[PDB]
RNA sequence: AAAUUGAAGAGUUUGAUCAUGGCUCAGAUUGAACGCUGGCGGCAGGCCUAACACAUGCAAGUCGAACGGUAACAGGAAGAAGCUUGCUUCUUUGCUGACGAGUGGCGGACGGGUGAGUAAUGUCUGGGAAACUGCCUGAUGGAGGGGGAUAACUACUGGAAACGGUAGCUAAUACCGCAUAACGUCGCAAGACCAAAGAGGGGGACCUUCGGGCCUCUUGCCAUCGGAUGUGCCCAGAUGGGAUUAGCUAGUAGGUGGGGUAACGGCUCACCUAGGCGACGAUCCCUAGCUGGUCUGAGAGGAUGACCAGCCACACUGGAACUGAGACACGGUCCAGACUCCUACGGGAGGCAGCAGUGGGGAAUAUUGCACAAUGGGCGCAAGCCUGAUGCAGCCAUGCCGCGUGUAUGAAGAAGGCCUUCGGGUUGUAAAGUACUUUCAGCGGGGAGGAAGGGAGUAAAGUUAAUACCUUUGCUCAUUGACGUUACCCGCAGAAGAAGCACCGGCUAACUCCGUGCCAGCAGCCGCGGUAAUACGGAGGGUGCAAGCGUUAAUCGGAAUUACUGGGCGUAAAGCGCACGCAGGCGGUUUGUUAAGUCAGAUGUGAAAUCCCCGGGCUCAACCUGGGAACUGCAUCUGAUACUGG
């Protein structure tokens, strides 16, 4: 980078990547939880999990690492395919 | 950010201001919203140099748009002056 | 391309830089374009001073 | 962006008076009007149709005094105006300043009116003007500065002035030396000698 | 109220979808003569009540698939 | 604007003999005096002579 | 010499270390010009209101003649 | 009133004619080049080639009124007072006027450049639904309580540089929980969950721990629902050439589910069906940014897409994402490829299709200028600071416009030149001389306007506890101009310094003499030159334009010469050797219906500029500009039903 400004830009880029990756990755996790409990069949640990990961999404909307709609879809659909199970 | 901005056409040495709504990330002849009125700073003091109309302003105004300070110079003159 | 040198002798030889101009002459068939003289190496023609222009001669004082 | 050549030269070529000199002797004795310039003016040949109407643009702008860029803007400023093109060309080479200069009598030749109005000898509504294109509406007056007032060339003029015809669409003051100009002459005013369709002819080719 | 167009089915051998031909006489732009255009839409139609040579009633809609973007209003003639 | 340095205080020469006299190594070492001359002054990098230069 | 008007700018001195913009030639001096259109060895530049020739120039004639082609 | 009301031909085939038919010219126009020549000013334009490579300098910063702090210069109190005349004021501390680097916020996705790619993830026109949207707005409400890190810094230390490496320390409007939770999200409901940050100014009673408590003003923060603006998505029509390109497609075409996008969607995946596009030109190949518009044309058309404005796409090339409201980011990151540069050889750095400029290519396209004075942009409470956007300046007759290079008089009419029937005319008022003038250019002086604002205050009103702080409006004061020695005006003297280019056989305005002798040469066409050349070269004369004049290049017109307007096919070019026949084109006549074509009205749109009309300002004009007209093109509603269609 040519600019103080852009080199600046950089690290602070480089942060947010890492501190954001960081959200996301242990955001999927509860999302694959309640995925493979999906076909594991459980009854009380379905909705424990679903109980369990519909808080941590919403803060990942309010700060916007994700968007809100986004994380409706995810608790819409996922809720839905627990009704259908359980 | 909408706002009451001045595109300066005429020719070189002798202004002459286009007062226009438009977008703020936008070049001062470039693309505007809708015209609003005109300004001659070089006017012969017999003929009227300042045409603007108010009404739309207002609208633009309450609607959220930004004056300039050009503008509210023109705004400020031509309420007192007329 | 092959061009025609107007006015009366040129100085051209073997090897000459020369600026080609549109113009077809009848007479000579295959020839479509003029040599432009008193361009480049081209040397205006001597002691023509009517229709100086068309052959790059500068005005002679008088 | 002027003729600085002989004057007589050109109306001889038409074989008739163009008002190039002042008029203090007769043009007849000071040159030979119906013999054209040159060693084979004697000899009268054919005008074919191009012509007689190139030879009627020429004659016109001698009179005139104007280069052929402008007189062809003139040619398109009438064609574009509602009306006869033949006189709003005439019209407008009336309201040619210096033309009116000459007419209203500030000037024995449109030379020496162009040359009084090129500095700043005339005014129009007070206001000094330089241009000797200068279009003159209707209901416009003007004057001499004081400074060139004292000239003996413009007093000169004056007594020609009366001697010659005075125009209809201008009213003068030579007490004061200023006139007005009521409105722009429609075609009869002007000589029918200058055919007009000759040069729509002419610039419609 | 709602816009309309109307045509022919050409195509029905897809499932749940239609082939929609729409024909308009439009004047040339050089010569003048009337010449009749044909566009052909892909529409949803549900049930599949569509045959082949029906006159069909579209409407416009969401973007259904990669090519549809119609459905079925209405069919007003069958088994031409 | 000014002239900072007065005009007879400039000198115009020309370093001339014949080959290999020694006179690129003369003008060398004039340039190198001099630096040295004006950046001692201030304290208790390749040098190319080719056309002519200006010192001190 | 060869009767025609050019522009100055772009002129620089040389320092042994490094070669200086300078804005300014004054009299007595040495002065490199870059982007002169039609300048030679033995041509005065001067002001505009006095056109000087100072001494015109003499150069050596040549001594040794060979033929080149560019094969 | 006014706003498209406008259309020329000529030369050339033949012994001669008519026709057909091609070629050429007379007209406008240019981002032009070159030849000759060249005074001034205004406005505009200025690499069409190599999206060739780039040296050098600038083109994106700001905020201490966010936070830990003080590196550097100016102070404040002290101080051995450094000091002796307290003359000199020689230490100390962010202590603060201020502020480097640092964290953090916002901007860097705007502004600017180019047209390579793209014949369509493009543009123009008209529609839509399934979306998001920083800053600027409007309303409803919250803004409570803590925690863990880390930069800078310290210690050590590696490095030539670029830049670092270990161990402690330090905050925040950085980060993260917890509290709270609705007109928010999910869920048929019951129910579950989601955030925040403070910072500056002043202060009456009280006030200690002198830091505070509290109160007031301004501002910022959080959630929602809006508006605006901007953007994403979809559909229809239109938007080059080629059949010596006829078949093309396998996520392909649809469907069911699952995933994913801000949003809908083979976006994606797994199955299932067997599609889909194409002669109304698919596929393939070549070319190409598109539009408003520009040139031309009577129009219909034709050509075109510089400058100005809208959109698109690109940023050494090929990819990839990250951060971010917004990028797959000209001056940001990673990888790969080609290239270049520095080096201590241990390793590093870069991308002018930003402003200038360089080389190279070319017939050809300019200065490494100034100012942020004005408009505008970014940041900031403001002042301010940045802005190669912009304003201006320089070069270029590159175009347009204007104006000058003198005015009047001046005769056997000088000299001389030219021809001459030796009579003369001729250049020619032309010159010389005589009176007048100074435009411009020079000199010296004066002299607007582009300048609004913003500061020191001064008064008045709101706000509260406040005559504080702040907000709003008048008055005083100093002022704020790069251009710039501005435009403009004034006095000096002198005509003083300012004309050239092309043509003269016909087309086409302009004619003789002398040289040569089918040579030399001219030529757009037809054609001139072989001893008288109005056509070659020179002179004289004349003609046409003019600070320009010619040539060349290119587009249109003339060309009704691709004929839609508006052509032909017996012999001039042109009826397939003939027939059947699919597609297509067209189709007798009446009754009813529909309203597809057609027509009427309305409404919305057709960006602005440009064009055209009437007016305004630059002394006029070019130029700038108010209003109109036009943009007849598209959509949607309501009708009309003679004709064509169903
Ligand atoms: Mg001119
Ligand atoms: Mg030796
Ligand atoms: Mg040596
Ligand atoms: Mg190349
Ligand atoms: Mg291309
Ligand atoms: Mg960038
Ligand atoms: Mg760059
Ligand atoms: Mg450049
Ligand atoms: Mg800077
Ligand atoms: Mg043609
Ligand atoms: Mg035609
Ligand atoms: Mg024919
Ligand atoms: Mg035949
Ligand atoms: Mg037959
Ligand atoms: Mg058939
Ligand atoms: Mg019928
Ligand atoms: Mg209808
Ligand atoms: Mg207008
Ligand atoms: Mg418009």
């Amino acid at each position: 980078a040519n600019i103080k400004s852009a080199k600046k830009r950089a690290i602070q880029s480089e942060k947010a990547r890492k501190h954001n990756a960081s959200r996301r990755s242990m955001m999927r996790t509860f999302i694959k939880k309640v995925y493979a409990a999906i076909e594991a069949g459980d009854k009380a640990a379905a909705q424990k999990a679903f109980n369990e990961m519909q808080p941590i999404v919403d803060r990942q909307a309010a700060k916007g690492l994700i968007h809100k709609n986004k994380a409706a879809r995810h608790k819409a659909n996922l809720t839905a395919q627990i009704n259908k199970l359980a | 950010m909408v706002t009451i901005r001045l595109a300066r056409h005429g020719a070189k040495k002798r202004p002459f201001y286009q007062v226009v709504v438009a977008d703020s990330r936008n070049a001062r002849n470039g693309r505007f919203i809708e015209r609003v009125g005109f300004f001659n700073p070089i006017a012969s003091e017999k003929e009227e140099g300042t045409r603007l109309d108010l009404d739309r302003i207002a609208h633009w105004v309450g609607q959220g748009a930004t004056i300039s300070d050009r503008v509210a110079a023109l705004i400020k003159e031509v309420n007192k002056a007329a | 391309v092959t061009s025609y040198i107007g006015g009366e002798g040129h100085n051209l030889q073997e090897h000459s830089v020369i600026l080609i101009r549109g113009g077809r002459v009848k007479d000579l068939p295959g020839v479509r374009y003029h040599t432009v003289r008193g361009a480049l190496d081209c040397s205006g023609v001597k002691d023509r001073k009517q229709a100086r222009s068309k052959y790059g001669v500068k005005r002679p004082k008088a | 962006a002027r003729y600085l050549g002989p004057k007589l030269k050109l109306s001889r070529r038409e074989g008739t008076d163009l008002f190039l000199k002042s008029g203090v002797r007769a043009i007849d004795t000071k040159c030979k009007i119906e013999q054209a310039p040159g060693q084979h003016g004697a000899r009268k040949p054919r005008l074919s149709d191009y012509g007689v109407q190139l030879r009627e643009k020429q004659k016109v702008r001698r009179i005139y005094g104007v280069l052929e860029r402008q007189f062809r803007n003139y040619y398109k400023e009438a064609a574009r105006l509602k009306g006869n093109t033949g006189e709003n060309l005439l019209a407008l080479l009336e309201g040619r300043l210096d033309n009116v200069v000459y007419r209203m009598g500030f000037g024995a030749t449109r030379a020496e009116a162009r040359q009084l109005v090129s500095h700043k000898a005339i005014m129009v509504n007070g206001r000094v003007v330089n241009i000797a294109s200068y279009q003159v509406s209707p209901n416009d007056v003007v004057s001499i500065r004081e400074k060139a007032k004292k000239q003996s060339r413009v007093k000169a003029a004056l007594e020609l002035a009366e001697q010659r015809e005075k125009p209809t669409w201008l009213e003068v003051d030579a007490g004061k030396m200023e006139g007005t100009f009521k409105r722009k002459p429609e075609r009869s005013d002007l000589s029918a000698d200058i055919n007009e369709h000759l040069i729509v002819e002419l610039y419609s080719k | 109220k709602i816009r309309t167009l109307q045509g022919r089915v050409v195509s029905d051998k897809m499932e749940k979808s239609i082939v929609v031909a729409i024909e308009r006489f439009v004047k040339h732009p050089i010569y003048g003569k009337f010449i009749k255009r044909t566009t052909k839409l892909h529409v949803h139609d549900e049930n599949n009540e569509c045959g082949i040579g029906d006159v069909v009633e579209i409407r416009e809609c969401r973007p259904l698939s990669k090519t549809k973007s119609w459905t079925l209003v209405r069919v007003v003639e069958k088994a031409v | 604007s000014a002239r900072t340095t007065p005009i007879a205080r400039y000198r115009n020469i020309g370093i001339s003999a014949h080959i290999d006299a020694g006179k690129t190594t003369t003008t060398e070492r004039i340039l190198f005096y001099t630096g040295v001359n004006h950046k001692i002054g201030e304290v208790h990098g390749i040098t190319i002579t080719s056309a002519a230069t200006t010192a001190f | 010499v060869k009767a025609a008007r050019e522009r100055f700018g772009r002129i620089v001195q040389m320092h042994a270390n490094k070669r200086e913009e300078i804005k300014e030639v004054r009299a007595g001096d040495i002065a490199a010009a870059i982007g002169l259109k039609d300048v030679t060895t033995g041509d005065t530049l001067c002001d505009p209101d006095a056109p000087i020739i100072l001494e015109r120039m003499e150069f050596p004639e040549p001594v040794i003649s060979i033929a080149v082609e560019p094969k």
